[PDB]
RNA sequence: AUGUGGACCCGCCCCUUGGGGUGUGUCCAAAGGGCUUUGCCCGCUUCCGGAUGGGCCCGCGUCCCAUCAGCUAGUUGGUGGGGUAAUGGCCCACCAAGGCGACGACGGGUAGCCGGUCUGAGAGGAUGGCCGGCCACAGGGGCACUGAGACACGGGCCCCACUCCUACGGGAGGCAGCAGUUAGGAAUCUUCCGCAAUGGGCGCAAGCCUGACGGAGCGACGCCGCUUGGAGGAAGAAGCCCUUCGGGGUGUAAACUCCUGAACCCGGGACGAAACCCCCGACGAGGGGACUGACGGUACCGGGGUAAUAGCGCCGGCCAACUCCGUGCCAGCAGCCGCGGUAAUACGGAGGGCGCGAGCGUUACCCGGAUUCACUGGGCGUAAAGGGCGUGUAGGCGGCCUGGGGCGUCCCAUGUGAA
């Protein structure tokens, strides 16, 4: 069985960008959606759509990359340098609003789930709520 | 506020007393992970009324014997022996764990 | 190890093994000399190193190096001990304090004098 | 301690012109003048590339000997400038400059800090009127540092404060030559001090 | 019974007391019930006696029992306005 | 030697005896009352229960009992007396009891 | 005897565990003293309330060993009774046969716990010394009495061990109170002053008692402040440096140029102490000079005044500082790597240098560096590490959608988090 589906998605993305795929298919959930919603809004992907694949629902995910570079290795800078699952099954991680961390001095974000819905670090502190802390992304 | 626990009766084999099993989940001091953990309370049952299986509310009371300090407040839901069986098998393991074998 | 494993088993801490049972973890032990033998060194050293077997008030019987040039340690001279591994004689892990009790402090030493326990030369 | 020994051997080891002899260090015989090699019988041989420790160490001794102070008192001042809010490198220099033995020397009551030090100890200096005889007393701002009434007619002062006619003083002191009473206006900033010292090193030395 | 008295808190040769409600059976400098003021017998500072005068009269109302010294100090702050 | 608060000892002894007797009087009367009830002799049992009540409440005037200790002792008493009587008695003199 | 009232059994109502009201019955009070005497002071009795102090119960937390895995007879529960201020197997008789344990029971080892303390970037590690809170003990073991409170350090009884008295039957003791002696030990203080201050016990008060305390004494044991002010050459009866009995350094560094003046002398000289008491006013009235200082003639102020202690470690790399002679795997050094075998910056001396300075070194122990037990934050093909392989018990973990609950989780308010 797939134990942590959220972790799988983050990996699935990490894995796709390193070989510079155009887009990648991740099995769909209302939850994985509310993450991409953020991932998209904060400029890390071009966006996502709800393609069906042999009848079963996925989420195509259009990845972004930097400009073509020069010298040896022209491959572009990634837009997602780094993406890490933080609360994992059987080591769940919750933060209070006071404990919400500053990722990359704020050149990066930290998606987290709250009883006010899924938000970024800035989103949550402005809103004065903590919650389960899903992942880092910078 | 006199403390109030909620639990499962796992024993009816006493005169006017019922062993209640109270489970409590808290996260671990250093390792963060949530761990379930539990304790058995002897509760006063003045009318041998509560039967093995149900889920009761337990309440902090003036002492009634050595290690018997709670009275059985109200009843939550009726029967469910699954909880007892869980608690039963757990016990049965001990039959092994000695010098020979036993029941797995 | 998994988190769960860690929760079940824990880490296990470290134990200090002390290279001086001068007992009490006292800083000095008084002792009565038994032998005042001489001993040979190892690995790539040669000489005749002045050692002493000592009977301790901590109820111990340990060899202990006698630092300095000349010593005056008879078969029964009483003496103080401090920690100190002599790299060369193995099994010698204490020093005799030159200057306390029966051990006279090295004579005519002008340089590093607080070790070797010698008074300020009377150059006044 | 107070060091209290041959001062110009320290002018020489640290390598920069130092004002410990206060008066004489302006004449062509400061010994640093036309003999600027270190003390000892290796004074004039070629010196190898110093370790980073050396560099930091020397830069620290350089500072501490300027103000003539036991390392005890010095490290106490430094930890206190760390704990303190504000760029910690230069809070140090401000505390160091706030020492009475030093503020007396700044106002040219004395020619050396050393001299100024013994001037305080002998109760020749007042502060807000009252007598103070601690070289380490800390001058706060607003404080008026006077010369002792009974000491007013003393030799060294008559001489020293007369030569102070004309001369200017740092823009944090306000000396008045008539009645011999300067005022401590302000804690000096790093640009105010022309100390031949890189305190960044000094910090870095205790950063070990 | 419960008393109001002076508990010593200075330094050697430098006394400062705290005016204190406490059970009399207590250590002099031990655990008290409530601080209700202080006293600097040497008046080294312009503020050398201070009494929470409302609170002083509270404890008095339920049988707090001032030392003869404490009463001085209390009198001075004008606890019992003998007018 | 000789701290003259061994006087306290002398007194302790003196008192010890006063309490000791006061209690035996209660114990012997209370017993007697119960044992009278358990025979249906009701008038005799109350005439004596009543003595025992008094002595008890009295006992508690000094330090021999004081307290709920005496209250207890009375509660245990009149309750027992009524029951041994209620095995067919009909509280004749009805001194200490209220029916 | 009086019953304001209160206790107890039976009822009646409210309450809800034994909280409060009520009725018949029963039971239960007391102490005198002083007067500046018939009216004040301190007392005495019952009851209700407050305040302070305390008993008991509960949740959660609280080291190591599984080479300790099974434990338990008042043991677990019950009815009744004893006992207590009071709940309770606390104790007792009887009845049921339960209670506990791998979420570590039972056993063994170690230890007073905490506020805090040291360390650390932190998470964490280590610790419980001063001071403050609680607990336990008072030569060892048991026990009750007295009392509001003790199972009572300077109270009682009994047994044991040790010491002293002994007319040999029998008696006396108990510094882990202040000081002190002795032993043990690397090592730990005066048989000091004082009742003036604060605090306590009793007294109406005057007072009394207080080794509580406030002070002084010893010990660089720790911290902080402070002094030793600083301007000049160098003949070896075994002892002033550096190319063979030789080239510069020590160094502006002096036994002597002024200047200031630690010690030491002389004079003044304290805060801490205003209440208790008396007096007017009512026995707390802005009146008390009613009087009170161990520390102490000390601190502090003023006058006089002498140029006036410097040590200890280090100099091969780590690690700031190098030369000469002696020595020749010797004597020795050494925290690790290592130095010494005739040219040693590493041993011993010397000159010179570096660090710190009334201290400087050594030993010892804790945290650190050590991401070297890794939660933060490590690993296991060959470096140490995949169980010889399976099955599956307990446990850990769990795909997509919707609805309730709100245990985890998040937020706001509040109470506590003493000093
Ligand atoms: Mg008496
Ligand atoms: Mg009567
Ligand atoms: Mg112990
Ligand atoms: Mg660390
Ligand atoms: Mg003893
Ligand atoms: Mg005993
Ligand atoms: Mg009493
Ligand atoms: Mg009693
Ligand atoms: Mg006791
Ligand atoms: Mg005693
Ligand atoms: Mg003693
Ligand atoms: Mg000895
Ligand atoms: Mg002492
Ligand atoms: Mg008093
Ligand atoms: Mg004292
Ligand atoms: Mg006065
Ligand atoms: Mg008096
Ligand atoms: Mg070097
Ligand atoms: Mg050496
Ligand atoms: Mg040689
Ligand atoms: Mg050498
Ligand atoms: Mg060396
Ligand atoms: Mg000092
Ligand atoms: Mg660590
Ligand atoms: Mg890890
Ligand atoms: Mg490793
Ligand atoms: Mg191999
Ligand atoms: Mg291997
Ligand atoms: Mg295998
Ligand atoms: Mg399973
Ligand atoms: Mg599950
Ligand atoms: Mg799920
Ligand atoms: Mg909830
Ligand atoms: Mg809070
Ligand atoms: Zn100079």
């Amino acid at each position: 069985m797939l134990t942590d589906p959220i972790a799988d998605m983050l990996t699935r993305i990490r894995n796709a960008t390193r070989v510079y795929k155009e887009s990648t298919d991740v099995p769909a959930s209302r939850f994985k959606e509310e993450i991409l919603r953020i991932l998209a809004r904060e400029g890390f992907i071009k966006g996502y759509e709800r393609v069906d694949v042999d009848g079963k629902p996925y989420l195509r995910v259009y990845l972004k990359y930097g400009p073509r570079r020069q010298g040896p290795d022209p491959r572009p800078e990634q837009v997602i340098h780094h993406i890490r699952r933080i609360s994992k099954p059987g080591r769940r991680v919750y933060v209070g609003v006071k404990e919400i961390p500053r990722v990359r001095r704020g050149l990066g974000i930290a998606i987290l789930s709250t009883s006010k819905g899924v938000l970024t670090d800035r989103e949550a502190r402005k809103l004065g709520v903590g919650g389960e802390l899903i992942c880092e992304v910078w | 506020p006199k403390k109030v626990l909620t639990g499962v009766v796992v024993s009816d084999k006493m005169q006017k007393t019922v062993t209640v099993l109270v489970e409590r989940q808290f996260p671990h001091p250093l390792y963060g992970k949530v761990i379930k953990r539990s304790k058995k309370y002897l509760a006063h049952d003045p009318e041998e009324k509560y039967k093995l299986g149900d889920v009761v509310e337990i309440i902090e009371s003036r002492p009634i014997s050595k290690r018997k300090r709670f009275r059985v407040l109200r009843l939550v839901e009726s029967g469910r022996m699954d909880l007892v069986e869980k608690y039963l098998i757990r016990r049965q393991n001990y039959q092994s764990l000695s010098k020979r074998g036993g029941k797995a | 190890p998994t988190i769960n494993q860690l929760v079940r088993k824990g880490r296990e801490k470290v134990r200090k093994k002390s290279k001086v049972p001068a007992l009490k973890g006292a800083p000095f032990r008084r002792g009565v000399c038994t032998v005042v033998r001489t001993v040979t060194p190892k690995k790539p050293n040669s000489a005749l190193r002045k050692v002493a077997k000592v009977r301790l008030t901590s109820g111990y019987e340990v060899t202990a190096y006698i630092p300095g040039e000349g010593h005056n340690l008879q078969e029964h001279s009483v003496v103080l001990i401090r920690g100190g591994r002599v790299k060369d004689l193995p099994g010698v892990r204490y020093h005799i304090v030159r200057g306390v009790y029966d051990a006279a402090g090295v004579k005519d030493r002008k340089k590093s004098r607080s070790k070797y326990g010698t008074k300020k030369p009377k150059e006044a | 301690g107070r060091y209290i020994g041959p001062v110009c051997r320290l002018c020489r080891r640290e390598g920069v012109k130092l004002y410990l002899k206060g008066e004489r260090c302006y004449s062509p015989k400061c010994a640093m003048e036309r003999r600027p090699y270190p003390p000892g019988q290796h004074g004039q041989k070629r010196a190898r590339r110093p370790s980073d420790y050396a560099v930091r160490l020397r830069e620290k001794q350089k500072l501490r000997r300027i103000y003539g102070i036991s390392e005890r008192q010095f490290r106490n001042l430094f930890e206190e400038a760390s704990k303190k809010k504000g760029v910690t490198g230069s809070v140090f220099l401000g505390l160091l400059e706030s020492r009475l033995d030093n503020v007396v020397y700044r106002l040219g009551f004395a020619v050396s800090r050393r001299q100024a030090r013994q001037l305080v100890r002998h109760g020749h200096i007042t502060v807000n009127g009252r007598r103070v005889d601690l070289p380490s007393y800390r001058v706060r701002p607003g404080d008026e540092i006077a010369v002792a009434e009974k000491s007013r007619n003393l030799e060294l002062i008559r001489q020293n404060l007369e030569a102070m006619k004309g001369r200017k003083v740092g823009p944090w002191l306000s000396l008045d030559v008539e009645g011999m009473k300067g005022k401590f206006l302000r804690l000096p900033d790093r640009e105010d001090l022309a100390l031949p010292v890189n305190e960044q090193l000094v910090i870095e030395f205790y950063s070990r | 019974m419960v008393k109001i008295r002076l508990a010593r808190f200075g330094s050697k040769h430098n006394p400062h007391y705290r005016i204190v409600v406490t059970d009399a059976r207590r250590k002099r400098d031990g655990k008290y019930i409530e601080k209700i003021g202080y006293y600097d017998p040497r008046k080294t500072t312009p503020d050398w006696l201070k009494v929470d005068v409302e609170r002083a009269r509270y404890w008095l109302s339920v049988g707090a029992q001032p030392t003869d010294t404490a009463r001085r100090l209390l009198r001075q702050a004008g606890v019992f306005r003998q007018e | 030697r000789n701290l003259s608060a061994l006087k306290r000892h002398r007194q302790s002894l003196k008192r010890r005896l006063r309490n000791k007797a006061k209690k035996s009087a209660i114990k012997t009367l209370s017993k007697k009352a119960i044992q009278l009830a358990q025979e249906g002799k009701a008038e005799e049992a109350l005439k004596i229960m009543r003595k025992a009540e008094s002595l008890i409440d009295k006992a508690a005037k000094g330090s021999t009992l004081h307290k709920n200790a005496a209250a207890r002792r009375k509660s245990r008493l009149m309750r027992k007396v009524r029951q041994l009587l209620e095995a067919a008695g009909a509280p004749l003199i009805g001194g200490g009891l209220s029916a």
